[PDB]
Order: structure tokens, then C-alpha cells, then sequence
């Protein structure tokens, strides 16, 4: 009956062989699920024996390879897998001599150690399990158990890659029942992901010393390309954070020839050149990566993608959608000054996200980047810098015929703090009349800033007594963002009271603003101008005093942008004065 | 130069492009 | 459904994203959404299905999550729920949606998921901030969202035309617990010169088991007793 069982086992690795080699993506996952039934049923048939000695390393084969072929299609391991070794292992335990799987191995490798001829089976289901805690990043104990394999003397290397290298596998699997892949195949697996993942952490936490040796490591024995690619790509970081420009653009260059999806290198060559200030070359490997990331197998076998972790924000190999970085041309593209080439970025994202009912969902901007809105006002502040002042006015239409509902119906302009107005409309129409400004119109603006600060002082933003939907966390509710709102829409308006001179009105808006936020020097500068026109002496010094007294964390990009284009390039020459 | 096996295949690529013999090159960066 | 004893057998030919662990799914205009069984998390994936007339196939998973709230006879549910301009799903009014779901979801014009699960959380995910890659992996925390918590399961999720006075722009949004905590949603524009929400919770009868809705505000459901009805209009 154990050459049927052996029969069934051997015919169901060689169909799942059959299936990793040959066939297309459905048929693939069909004759793979059938051979994982097939697996399941008869280890269900060999769990029914009260297990004897010569039944033990055909269903601990049966174990490893149900294991196998369980994690390589769910594309992940589980604690199912560790149940099942749980299982295997007290099956061991009740044939010839209980509480956990860590205690329940020492007692097994004491039994191992007895020398039952299964060490083969035994050495393949300790790198399953290995490969179980790597994945669900359980490195301590995974020390203790290979520890415990070798020499205890070996106690005091903590260090995984040296004690996974000793740890030998047994024999080079000796005719027995067949297996999916060997362990000595899962020991390269386990060194290169291993040294991968620690690599990345100390990249990531700024020994990018000790990454290199770990990384290369990894290079150096099984590597598939595609790991290859991201390993030099981490080497490009490393280098790029040391100071080293050339040796990190060497090994880019080797990613981008190995790759297929060069993404990742390129971001770091933008974040290289943008370290140096090489503003051109940032913004033309930018400009080829948003066409590169237009363009796009699974073994039944355990590979390394498998147990590495798809990476975090941190990481180097970070890589958003083309939206989400022809977002980051454009931004990059408007913080250097070429509003021009910028206006016409900003379009072409908005043109993707907006007209996208038939193709591919592109996405927005993802949201520890910025929402929906603060990406329209973006595209007007730019639109701005420009000189489209009409494109920059069918922007702020578009923006608030969808968004009609959302607004405030602002009847408490008529019952003359309470209630709630979200940062983005009060901007809205802060840009609208920067638009009339530019088309040259004094009344139109006038309007525009004044029903801006309307909507920043009979409401608030602070308003999630209701989270009421999905919110603005970061750009539209910071008090330093509120702050700096308030002072440009006053500075914007005072202004045009310069233009159609009436310099009192003018006077006290600037005075406001200097009242409102300290820390802008905009204002001060306009106040200082205004006074230094008509009455300068004390009042001017006044304010000198309190400059000298004073003496950026988190305002978004549109409005910084915004600031940056109205501001006067005069400005210490002024206040030195 | 002045930051191994990758720099040894940096001068074949610079050698491949000039038509120059490695040996020459490596020794006139290296004499520079 | 023309595919040329009146009994058929499947063959697995027709299967596609043999998943295995999917329970739930619904479908958007040709886009495709599944919930699959896990682990602690349930995640949302999301799948192109090819516009042309072609051999019907899934393409490549655009966008997964985990619902990260969700720790596990019962299934979960899934709602389509489109905003007015842009389908076996639910046009909302942009009042409402705009209410809901926020300026985003409101400006991409984004149809949005409902999922009822059987903690009785009843979480919504816009579609088109669901896009990632293994680069690039869906933070649930931030892109799925949890409206309001039926203390029992969900059975059934809806939207009405109150007031009617076969593309409706529906007024107001239904839940169902088991036991029949029924929880309808709509707008008030009222009383801060704001929009705000307007929240019951009713307590229908017994063991609600299923529900529909009809013409003008009416939710045909039923209890192990009788099929019964609400009015809302
Ligand atoms: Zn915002």
C-alpha cells in the first residue's frame, strides 16, 4: 500500500513539474490545484495510519511538497503551513518518544540525532518553516532552531547568513520519494532573501555600509535577474547616500542593461543629479521614465520575489504609477522655475485622470501625496507663471461645477468661525482672481480676494466633529497652511488698492496680514513700502525692531509656488535700508 | 578611479569606444 | 448565454482566476472586483475585463488591499455606487456622494464600493485610487474607508429615489443588519447653513433574511414570518 501511496505522490509532483514548465496562465493554476487536492487527499489517507517508521518519509515528502505547492500559488505562506508542520512533527514525535513548534523541533532534532535515515525529508521541512518565519519576519527563533540543528557551541553567532551557510544540507536526496524542489535549491533561496531583506533595512535605517556586503552577498550565488535589478538599484541608494556619485551610476547603469522594468533605477537617478543639482538631467531621466512606466511567470517552485516584502515609502524601489510621478515632473518642473514646460505637464495629468472612463484606471495621486483639489490648484498655479490667465480661469470653473454640492451655501454673509469651509474652495477662488490680475481688471480681483477671505473667516476648515467622507489629513488643515492663506489673499488684495489708489484701504489689509503671520516678510515688505510712501519715521522702525526681534514646515506646493510668484526679488535690499 | 571589477570593465568601455589598448589608457588614468 | 436532458455540466475551460479564496464580487461597466478570503485581512483585488469581444479573461490585477478592520454561513457584500454624469450598479445625486465619499471620488467622477462585512463594519473604496503594483502596495489604512458600524451583520445595501415627483439619480443610501437594524442615510443641507448627514437607525422586526427595493422609496424584505415592507418616501 506505501508503493501506491509513493505511486500517487510521484505522479502528482511530476503533473505539478509538467504544469511549472509547459502550459498557459488558467490551465497553469488548474493542474496545479488538482495535484494540491491530490496532495491534501492522500496526506488525509497517510494521517489515518497510527504512522509507522517506513510510512514517516513518504508523508513527511507528501508534507513538504503539499507546503510547496501551497505557498508557491497563494504567492505567500500562512500558519496553515505551520499547523501542517505542527502536524508532521508530532506525527514524528508519537510514532517512537507537544507544545509548541520551537520546542516540539528540539525534541525532534534530539530524534533526528537518534539517526532515523529521514534527515533528507527533516533538513527540507526546516527550510519550508525557515522560509515561513522569514516571511512572517520571525528571525530571532529562526536563529535558535537552525542553532539547534548545528552545534549550540555555534550560540553566540546570531547572525543568520554565516549559520545558514554551515547549516549543510544532509545528502545530495538519495533515491526516495519524490520531491518538488531539494533543500539544498531552498538553502540558496533562503541566503539570498535573507541577506536581501537585511540589506534593505540597513539601507533603509542609514548604515548603507553595511548593506553593501549583505547586497552582494546576495548578487553572488542564486540571484534571478529581476532581483538583480533592485539589489544594484539599492547599491545606486547606498553609494548615493555615502557622497560617491559614479560607482552608484555604474551599478544604475548595469540595472537599467538587466532589467525589463527600469522604473525604480531612474527615480534614483533623478534623486542623484537633483543631490548634485544637475536640474536638466533630473528632469530628462524624469521625462523618460512617466513613457518608460507606459510599457508592463509563476513557478510552482518557492522563489526568492515570494519572500521578499513588496517595499514600503521609505525603500529606494518605491515606484508609483505614471500619474503619480508626471505629478512629481510636474512639481519638480515648477519648483525650478519653467512654468511653460510645467503648465503643459500639469495638463497632460490632468487630461489622463479625468477623461479616463474607457481605459486603464490611472490613478491620483496617492494620499501621504496630495488630494484631488490641491492637484487642480497645481495646475493653476503653474497656469499662472505661464501667462494662460484663460486656461488658468477654465481650471477654477472646472473645479466647482463638479464641486457644487460640497460648498457651503454661505447664508451667514445674509445673518450678519462656526461653519465649515474646506481650505481648497477659499484657494479656488484665491487663483480665479489672480487670473482677472494678469487679464488686468481691478473690480473682477477685488471680488475674488474678497470672497476668499469671506470663505477663510465666516468658516473654519477644523471641522471632523462628522468625518463626514474621505478628508484632506495634511495639506488643508494645517494652522501654518490656514496662516499663509490669509496673508497672500490680503497681500493679493492689497495690492489692487495700491493700483486703483486708495493706500488706507490698502495700509490695512498689509497691517492685517503682519497681524495674521509674523513669519511671511511679504507683508512686511508691502506695510514697510506703504509707510516708507507717506509717513515712514517711527512707525517704519517700529516694525525694523520687531524684524530684527523675529530673527516653511508643511505648506503645500501650490501655495508655496503661489507665494514664490508674487513675491518681489527686492526684498532684504528693502529691509536693510 | 579616485572612489574594482566594475572599474576594469569601465576602461574596456572606454577602450571599445577610442580604439585605444586597455593597458595604455589604464596606465595614463592611472599616471594622471 | 446562447452557448449552442436540459442539464450542462460546467467544463473548467470556462473558469477564470481560479482565486479559489474569493467569496464576494460584483462587476462595474469592465472593470471586475473581488474580496478574497485570507488570512486575519480580507483584501479588495480589482481586475481589467476586456472591453472587446474577445476570449473572456481577467488581464492583470490592477489593485489589491487588505481590509485591515477585518479579522474573521455569512458572506461579506460589495456595492457599485456610480456619481451622476458617468452599469448593474447604483447612480447616486452629487448632493449625496459629494456628502459621503468626498471631493476626490466626487471630481474623478470615481464609481465607489460599498463592502458589508460580517463584523457589520460597511466600508466603501474608491476605484480609481486603487491602482498599485509590487512597487507600489495599496495602504488600506488610507484607501479603504468605513462609513457606519450596524453592530450585526449586513444583508443587503441599497439606494432609493425619495421624492418622484431606468437611470435614476437615487436620493438615499439603505443598509440592512440580520436582526434588522435597517440604516438609511441622506442629506439635510440644514441648520449650520451646511450640509450634514442624516443618520437613522431603525429596529425593523425578527430576523431580516433578505431585501430589495422598488419604484418610489418602498424596500421589499422579509422575516422567517412574512415578506413585509418599509415606505422611506
Ligand atoms: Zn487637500
Amino acid at each position: 500500500c506505501l508503493d501506491l501511496w509513493r505511486e500517487k505522490n510521484d505522479r502528482l509532483v511530476r503533473q505539478a513539474k509538467v504544469a511549472q514548465n509547459s502550459g498557459l496562465t488558467l490551465r497553469r493554476q488548474q493542474l496545479a490545484q488538482d495535484a494540491l487536492e491530490g496532495l491534501r487527499g492522500l496526506l488525509h489517507s497517510l494521517q489515518g495510519l497510527p504512522a509507522a517508521v517506513p510510512v514517516l518519509p513518504l508523508e513527511l515528502t507528501v508534507t513538504c511538497n503539499f507546503i510547496i505547492l501551497r505557498a508557491s500559488l497563494a504567492q505567500g505562506f500562512t500558519e496553515d503551513q505551520a499547523q501542517d508542520i505542527q502536524r508532521s512533527l508530532e506525527r514524528v514525535l508519537e510514532t517512537q518518544e507537544e507544545q509548541g513548534l520551537r520546542e516540539l523541533w528540539d525534541s525532534v532534532l534530539r530524534a533526528s540525532c537518534l539517526l532515523p535515515e529521514l534527515l533528507s525529508a527533516l533538513h527540507r521541512l526546516v527550510g519550508l518553516q525557515a522560509a515561513l518565519w522569514l516571511s512572517a519576519d520571525r528571525l530571532g527563533d529562526l536563529a535558535l532552531l537552525l542553532e539547534t540543528l548545528n552545534g549550540s557551541q555555534s550560540g553566540a553567532s546570531k547572525d543568520l547568513l554565516l549559520l545558514l551557510k554551515t547549516w549543510s544540507p544532509p545528502a545530495e536526496e538519495l533515491d526516495a520519494p519524490l520531491t518538488l524542489q531539494d533543500a539544498q535549491g531552498l538553502k540558496d533561496v533562503l541566503l539570498t532573501a535573507f541577506a536581501y531583506r537585511q540589506g534593505l533595512q540597513e539601507l533603509i535605517t542609514g548604515n548603507p555600509d553595511k548593506a553593501l556586503s549583505s547586497l552582494h552577498e546576495a548578487a553572488s550565488g542564486l540571484c534571478p535577474r529581476p532581483v538583480l535589478v533592485q539589489v544594484y538599484t539599492a547599491l545606486g541608494s547606498c553609494h548615493r547616500k555615502m557622497g560617491n556619485p559614479q560607482r552608484a551610476l555604474l551599478y544604475l547603469v548595469a540595472a537599467l542593461k538587466e532589467g525589463s522594468a527600469w522604473g525604480p533605477p531612474l527615480l534614483e537617478a533623478s534623486r542623484l543629479y537633483q543631490q548634485l543639482g544637475d536640474t536638466t538631467a533630473e528632469l530628462e531621466s524624469l521625462e523618460l521614465l512617466v513613457e518608460a512606466l507606459n510599457v508592463p511567470a509563476p513557478q510552482f517552485l518557492i522563489e526568492v520575489e515570494l519572500l521578499l516584502p513588496p517595499p514600503d515609502l521609505a525603500s529606494p524601489l518605491h515606484c508609483g504609477t505614471q500619474s503619480q510621478t508626471k505629478h512629481i515632473l510636474a512639481s519638480r518642473c515648477l519648483q525650478t522655475g519653467r512654468a511653460g514646460d510645467a503648465a503643459e505637464h500639469y495638463l497632460d495629468l490632468l487630461a489622463l485622470l479625468l477623461d479616463s472612463s474607457e481605459p486603464r484606471f490611472s490613478p491620483p495621486p496617492s494620499p501621504p501625496g496630495p488630494c484631488m483639489p490641491e492637484v487642480f490648484l497645481e495646475a493653476a498655479v503653474a497656469l499662472i507663471q505661464a501667462g494662460r490667465a484663460q486656461d488658468a480661469l477654465t481650471l477654477c470653473e472646472e473645479l466647482l461645477s463638479r464641486t457644487s454640492s460640497l460648498l457651503p451655501k454661505m447664508s451667514r454673509l445674509w445673518e450678519d468661525e462656526l461653519p465649515y469651509c474646506p481650505l481648497w474652495v477659499s484657494a479656488t477662488h484665491l487663483l480665479q482672481g489672480q487670473a482677472w490680475v494678469q487679464l488686468g481688471a481691478q473690480k473682477v480681483a477685488i471680488s475674488e480676494f474678497s470672497r476668499c477671505l469671506e470663505l477663510l473667516f465666516r468658516a473654519t476648515p477644523e471641522e471632523k466633529e462628522q468625518g463626514a467622507a474621505f478628508n484632506c489629513e495634511q495639506g488643508c488643515k494645517s494652522d501654518a497652511a490656514l496662516q499663509q492663506l490669509r496673508a497672500a489673499a490680503l497681500i493679493s488684495r492689497g495690492l489692487e488698492w495700491v493700483a486703483s489708489g486708495q493706500d488706507t484701504k490698502a495700509l490695512q489689509d498689509f497691517l492685517l496680514s503682519v497681524q495674521m503671520c509674523p513669519g511671511n516678510r511679504d507683508t512686511y515688505f508691502h506695510l514697510l513700502q506703504t509707510l516708507k510712501r507717506l509717513d515712514r519715521r517711527d512707525e517704519a522702525t517700529a516694525l525694523w525692531w520687531r524684524l530684527e526681534a523675529q530673527t516653511l514646515w508643511s505648506l503645500p506646493l501650490y501655495l508655496e509656488s503661489y507665494l514664490s510668484w508674487i513675491r518681489p526679488s527686492d526684498r532684504d535690499a528693502f529691509l536693510e535700508e | 578611479l579616485l572612489e574594482s571589477s566594475f572599474i576594469g570593465s569601465a576602461l574596456q568601455d572606454q577602450a571599445s569606444r577610442l580604439g585605444v589598448p586597455v593597458g595604455i589608457l589604464s596606465a595614463g588614468m592611472v599616471a594622471s | 448565454l446562447d452557448h449552442p436532458s436540459p442539464v450542462i455540466p460546467v467544463d473548467p475551460d470556462a473558469c477564470i482566476l481560479p482565486d479559489a479564496a474569493l467569496c464576494a464580487f460584483t462587476l462595474l461597466d469592465s472593470v471586475l472586483v473581488t474580496l478574497v478570503q485570507g488570512p486575519a485581512r480580507w483584501k479588495m483585488q480589482l481586475f481589467e475585463q476586456p472591453c472587446p469581444g474577445e476570449d473572456p479573461r481577467p488581464g492583470g490585477q490592477i489593485g489589491e488591499v487588505e481590509l485591515s478592520s477585518y479579522t474573521p454561513h455569512f458572506l461579506p457584500v460589495l456595492c457599485s455606487v456610480s456619481p451622476s454624469g458617468s452599469s448593474g450598479g447604483f447612480t447616486l445625486e452629487d448632493a449625496l456622494f459629494g456628502l459621503l465619499f468626498g471631493a476626490d471620488a466626487t471630481l474623478l467622477q470615481s464609481p465607489v464600493v460599498l463592502c458589508g462585512l460580517p463584523d457589520g463594519q460597511l466600508c466603501c473604496v474608491i476605484l480609481k485610487a486603487l491602482v498599485t503594483s509590487r512597487s507600489a502596495p495599496g495602504d488600506p489604512n488610507a484607501l479603504v474607508k468605513i462609513l457606519h458600524h450596524l453592530e450585526e451583520p449586513v444583508i443587503f445595501i441599497g439606494a432609493l429615489k425619495t421624492e418622484p415627483q431606468e437611470d435614476v439619480h437615487c436620493d438615499c443610501l439603505v443598509a440592512f443588519g440580520h436582526h434588522g437594524r435597517m440604516l438609511a442615510i441622506k442629506a439635510s443641507w440644514d441648520e449650520s447653513g451646511k450640509l450634514v448627514p442624516e443618520l437613522r437607525e431603525y429596529c425593523l422586526p425578527g430576523p431580516v433574511l433578505c431585501a430589495a427595493c422598488g419604484g418610489g422609496g418602498r424596500v421589499y424584505h422579509s422575516t422567517p414570518s412574512d415578506l413585509c415592507v418599509v415606505d422611506l418616501s
